[PDB]
């Protein structure tokens, strides 16, 4: 049965434990997902290169209760989820308007800020990437980047490309006169 | 994700998917940057790929090895959403056959005999 | 529904409908997450299946062994709706014959046997 | 003969490079993106951050 361990891993694993001779992780897979370009505030500096943009600042809509389950977040007790309200500010763009929220504490949506951007953090002149993640005036997130490539996931197509600039064009940049006179 | 996904997921996941041996890389640099080349996977695109890979088959012929057709005709079984073909195509391996190899082993014994015995025959014939 | 099927049938369900060994999923994990690619089955798509088949057919020939001929021609057999030839052409087992393997064995006695017959003759021209 | 490439830099990079001298007596102030009248910065609204090592001032390169 040692040969199906070598060859056959899958039949191996099925075999009774008896034949064969703590914190669980649950969900481990990348997410992907395109994000409203409302709530993203890319660096005016960055001319046209994502790549050498200075910072990057994401105001997603969260809940406490994915905060303790990333676990990766501190001071969630000062977070309150009051005043920070989804419907509560006028900067991040909810898809919700009839403004529903959740009752209960431990599902209440709130929103959040990430800043994927450099910084001097060594106090010696030259940056290196960081990540700060805070909520209101509290920040509850302060590292550097977890991902091996040391970038800022957040990938810009432009549809119609303009030169020296990071956003695109639509096809409606030039068909406004054409549809008021059709 | 390739990237985040040689330092985020344990072997046990991915040979779980992959259910064969883990490669793995180094530990200071990037996955996947040097030896790897990732696109978009489409129909067209396939159909090229397999229409080149039977070309080269045709082109080897019976002058190359076979353990480079069998590459070939497992690259073709795998790329055609037939992967069991081709994991047969791969653990496939020849064997000569034990009769052929006497066969000519006492030919060439048949042979030298026989070169012995009309050596003999000379010495015989000056002896007469 | 193929994630409820592994844990709400039993395998004397499963068994009934596929009259076979009853394949088992591991226990602390989704069924046909990682080894399975579920899609439409289309008319235009198992033509193309079974072209690709034929063209697999026809590229292996006569150089590989035909075990993995069985498994295409099974398979050719199955996706046409017609099972019962395919667990034919995979039940078919083939066996050599014993009288050609005989006549092997007996042409390998006799070559060895003139070899024997060469050199007793070098050796009788010697003494002549 | 010459190329005068006029770039936006910030402090931070010239000391990542390493190769740059007398960068104590360059202050970015006055150098400013929005405050030359011959680059063209294609930044309009006139962002600049507030810390030290990463506010954006206007350089020059001489390659000739």
């Amino acid at each position: 049965a040692l040969q199906l361990k070598l060859e056959n891993p899958n039949a191996y694993n099925s075999l009774p434990d008896d034949i064969i001779a703590y914190e669980k992780v649950i969900k481990n897979q990348p997410t992907v997902e395109v994000v409203n370009s409302q709530n993203v505030v890319i660096d005016p500096t960055c001319n046209g290169d994502i790549s050498q943009a200075q910072f990057v600042i994401y105001s997603f809509e969260t809940s406490k209760s994915d905060l303790e389950k990333d676990g990766r977040y501190k001071n969630l007790d000062k977070i309150s989820a009051s005043m920070s309200n989804p419907l509560n500010t006028p900067d991040h763009q909810v898809e919700d308007q009839s403004g529903f929220n959740f009752k209960d504490e431990p599902r209440k949506k709130f929103v959040a800020y990430e800043y994927w951007g450099w910084w001097d953090i060594n106090g010696n002149g030259k940056t290196v990437p960081i990540v700060a993640t805070f909520v209101g005036n509290t920040m509850i997130r302060l590292e550097e980047n977890p991902f091996p490539d040391k970038k800022i996931p957040f990938v810009v197509v432009p549809y119609l490309p303009v030169p020296r600039s990071i956003y695109g064009e639509p096809d409606g940049a030039l068909l406004e006169d054409n549809q008021k006179i059709i | 994700i390739i990237s985040m996904n040689s330092e985020f997921l344990s072997e046990e996941e991915v040979v779980r998917v992959t259910n064969e041996q883990f490669v793995t890389v180094r530990r200071d640099e990037l996955a996947g940057e040097f030896d790897l080349k990732l696109s978009i996977s489409t129909a067209e695109a396939d159909n090229q790929k397999a229409q080149e890979l039977a070309f080269m088959l045709q082109t080897m012929g019976n002058s190359l090895p076979f353990e480079m057709s069998q590459m070939v005709l497992s690259d073709i079984a795998r790329l055609r959403n037939m992967p069991d073909l081709a994991k047969r195509i791969e653990s496939y391996q020849p064997q000569p056959d034990p009769l052929a190899q006497r066969k000519a082993e006492l030919e060439i014994a048949l042979l030298e005999a026989q070169i012995a015995e009309t050596q003999s025959k000379a010495i015989e014939n000056r002896a007469s």
